[PDB]
């Protein structure tokens, strides 16, 4: 027996494509004149995630990318 | 001491490579820097970003970490190890970095003497 093709299906599914981000380190941080640094992101409560990773500041909800925690 | 200043970054740099002690990039810098790992710091003065520089400087100053000058990314880079080495020898592939982060320091007595002595004339 030969393999027919039969190519036909929902016309493209197209694959996930990651958002190209410019300096995404300097949004988490804002800065005043006299030189302090306030951290605008939340640091999650874990163990590993608890200097440098950042949460989430979801329009209801935060959430740590490194562990899925998530809070209200 | 015999070796130059300036010249004197390259032992500890290598070393810090081959025992796997550098954070590269702003990103994983600003991280070492809030996990307070890091030992100093290095700064490329050539920069088109004054929010770099001014983030870069308040974060080593507020964490009580020493900072480093260096003249351009490109030879920054270079002495970061992010290249690759042609036949001949030459780095053609060169990617340039803006900060570096020193977690670990090469068990080398002379790399790091000549540093020390360097941070304490500063102060
Ligand atoms: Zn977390």
């Amino acid at each position: 027996k030969k393999r027919k093709k039969k190519s036909c299906t929902t016309p493209k599914k197209n694959k996930h494509k990651r958002k190209k981000v410019k300096l995404a380190v300097l949004k988490y941080y804002k800065v005043d004149e006299n030189g302090k640094i306030s951290r605008l992101r939340r640091e999650c409560p874990s163990d590993e995630c608890g200097a440098g990773v950042f949460m989430a500041s979801h329009f209801d909800r935060h959430y740590c990318g490194k562990c899925c925690l998530t809070y209200c | 001491g015999v070796m130059d200043v300036n010249t004197a970054l390259q032992e500890v740099l290598k070393t810090a490579l081959i025992h796997d002690g550098l954070a590269r990039g702003i990103r994983e810098a600003a991280k070492a820097l809030d996990k307070r790992q890091a030992h100093l710091c290095v700064l490329a003065s050539n920069c088109d970003e004054p929010m770099y520089v001014k983030l870069v400087e308040a974060l080593c100053a507020e964490h009580q970490i020493n900072l480093i000058k260096v003249d351009d990314n490109k030879k920054l880079g270079e002495w970061v190890g992010l290249c690759k080495i042609d036949r001949e020898g030459k780095p053609r592939k060169v990617v340039g970095c803006s900060c570096v982060v020193v977690k670990d320091y090469g068990k080398e007595s002379q790399a790091k003497d000549v540093i020390e002595e360097y941070f304490k004339c500063k102060k």
